[PDB]
């Protein structure tokens, strides 16, 4: 009956689980007024990928296929083959391909290709915008804005390599990208399905605690804050040991391992979030060393110390 | 097994925890629905019924492994069998509950 | 004490340690025309950390520091620091900054910059030459080439995302990069220091087993072949376990979880790296659910049945 | 515990065969190498052949060619078939097993050994 517990590592030994960039810092706040869904880095805690969620840190927010130029311009639009480049199944009970991403907003990358035949390479910029009519990676589309109009060639493996965000057109400072606006997986005024659900915190007194990032910025004024539910390295690690859970909540203890004292305690949900005793918003003060511990399997009846 | 000794409240508490107990735990009492009055957690955590929030108080001797309710400004619409409750938590299995016989008060 | 064992995870579940990118395939080859001596994806089986090896595949060929404008160039020196942005110590007994390339060839990827007073944010095209005369990592400078002459700003948290690799400047197809051909760590003419050791067969018909993953190709036609000694996973799970080893040599069975049967055999040694019993270049066929089992701690006296 | 039944060994003719066998027992695990090493006056200590539960095998050059091992799982058992014996081939022949395990380091057993002559007689 496999022991669970959550590995032992900082915040910063660690990564997010929504975009492939290191974990920063822990915060708290309210979510009441905005909904918390996001699809990447959701797992349960005995070891169930929910959502988009894959494996891979590298693979978040990559896309990989052949691309078809789009006439007369810098835009191509990529026919999207799954992470191993075999074909791409729609009809899977997926949201979306696994590691697309899960948040609205402009992401600027690097599109690069091989030609099969002599091995020939060629690298450009490249734009998706996941807010657009035309994102649809759920029925194997997305449309990227280049700056060629013609050194892509057809029919060539493609990928998509992520960089950071940008907000530009007329949008307001730091009002794009949404981390917690979904896309429409299948593109303008489709409902998405098979959804990781919503998060919030139940008990009074409760917040979700969130694992943040600051996405690079490309240009503008974009907001980069990103908020994951659990860093990718307990994605992989409660994928791996799939121990089985005992009850709803398993208790964490938050430790500096220099003094042994325990800096503050939170609960893990079975279904793969965490919640603290805090009210407001909050970036916690935490030692460089300090790292979670798992302590027992609780249930309502226990009641987080104020954090 | 894990046995509870509690004590009494009379007419318009203490409870006292051993046994094959844990490290962590919740003790706390339950009143007849049967609804929830005070409990208090092993890292410190307190929780109240809104009914006898700011009027009642919840501690404990950690030592003695027992929980102590005050209750203070009592009123008829808190009449009713008042039963010590507490979990027992461990890493490697689900929760152990225990209940006490419950007290009229 | 602690059971040994290596993750249940397929190949192309897992990631190349010495670039962020998905594992691909297999590959076995003599390795006596060259010295194998990566110091990325090096960690021991009880899962001592060596060379420049760190836990996130994000942070692998990754710069952080601020950037100096060399003049009449379109070319920025990085002064650089930390994963954290803390100052970067030349004294640390590493070869370079963890994460640092492995190997000589160019390197593209994306400069981006946030300025700290209002947020603005700006990202340029930029190539990392790990065989230049100004790459001295170990010194704590790097130096990149960008599409820009006035763009980036002093004193600013600038970031270099890799993408992939080229080949230019009149060079040989595919004879660049060299994979095993090391950087000098701190610049021109200098010796590296406190290197993750050489590794070779040493028993007769014996072969290193790499894992292989295919650089993206940015321009050119460069060799687009990288492998690595451990998949970054088993780095990350070898750290996590920390289990002792009973002897020097682990036998691994690769096992099809469809059938139960066994590919083949090979031994994981405890300093780190993996080899079989094959003579010759070979890629090595393998169902799509195999994964690799630890089945027990041998030494010399057990010979390998050929692969 | 492991021991080791040796069996086998004599005296032959020179260019003459012989057939050794070494059977295991006690706490033998599923995964092992068995063989067998030989001593001569004032020679070191020589392996001959060894094979292993995954069936890869092991000979020294002086023997390929000539003598040949091979297992029985079922009877716990390996047999060495020497063809074309020479002077040089003269030793004592000693069994050696080392058993594996996912859990502990390798154990170690070894034969009494058994002699070989081969002379003309």
């Amino acid at each position: 009956s496999k022991p669970f517990s959550v590995p032992v590592l900082t915040v910063e030994e660690m990564t997010n689980s929504r975009f492939p960039i290191p974990l920063e810092k822990l915060f708290t706040g309210p979510s009441s007024a905005f909904v918390v869904q996001p699809q990447n880095g959701r797992c349960t805690t005995d070891g169930v990928l929910l959502g988009t969620t894959q494996l891979s840190p590298v693979n978040i927010c990559t896309f990989r296929g052949d691309v078809t130029h789009i006439t007369g311009s810098r835009n191509y639009t990529m026919n999207l083959a799954s992470q191993n480049w075999n074909d791409y199944d729609p009809t899977e009970e997926i949201p979306a391909p696994l590691g697309t991403p899960d948040f609205v907003g402009k992401i600027q990358g690097v599109l690069t290709q091989t030609t099969r035949t002599d091995g020939s390479t060629r690298g450009h910029k490249a734009t998706v915008y996941t807010g657009s009519a035309d994102f649809a990676p759920k029925l194997g589309r997305v449309q990227f804005e280049t700056d060629t109009d013609r050194d892509f060639e057809a029919n060539q493996n493609t990928k998509f390599t992520p960089v950071g965000v940008i907000q530009d057109g007329g949008t307001t400072h730091r009002n794009e990208p949404q981390q917690w606006v979904l896309p429409s997986y299948s593109g303008r005024n489709t409902h998405n399905v098979h959804l990781a659900p919503a998060v919030a915190p139940t008990f009074p007194g409760e917040q979700l605690l969130f694992f943040r990032s600051t996405m690079p910025g490309c240009s503008g004024y974009p907001n980069m804050d990103l908020d994951c539910l659990l860093p990718q390295e307990w994605v992989q690690y409660f994928y791996q040991e799939a121990a089985p859970a005992q009850s709803d909540v398993a208790l964490l203890r938050f430790v500096n391992p220099d003094t042994g004292r325990v800096l503050f305690e939170c609960k893990l949900h079975k279904s793969g979030y965490v919640t603290v005793a805090h009210t407001g918003q909050h970036d916690l003060v935490i030692p460089p060393n300090g790292y979670f511990r798992f302590d027992s399997w609780v249930n309502q009846f226990y009641t987080l110390a104020p954090m | 097994d894990v046995q509870l000794v509690e004590s009494g409240g009379g007419l318009v508490l203490s409870c006292a925890a051993s046994g094959s107990i844990f490290s962590i735990y919740a003790m706390g009492w339950y009143r007849q629905q049967r609804e929830l009055v005070a409990s208090i957690s092993s890292g410190g955590g307190t929780n109240y019924a809104d009914s006898v929030k700011g009027r009642f108080t919840i501690s404990g001797d950690n030592a003695k492994n027992t929980v102590y309710l005050q209750m203070n400004s009592l009123k008829p619409e808190d009449t009713a069998v008042y039963y010590c409750k507490r979990e027992d938590y461990s890493a490697y299995a689900p929760p152990s509950g225990s209940r006490g016989r419950g007290t009229q008060v």
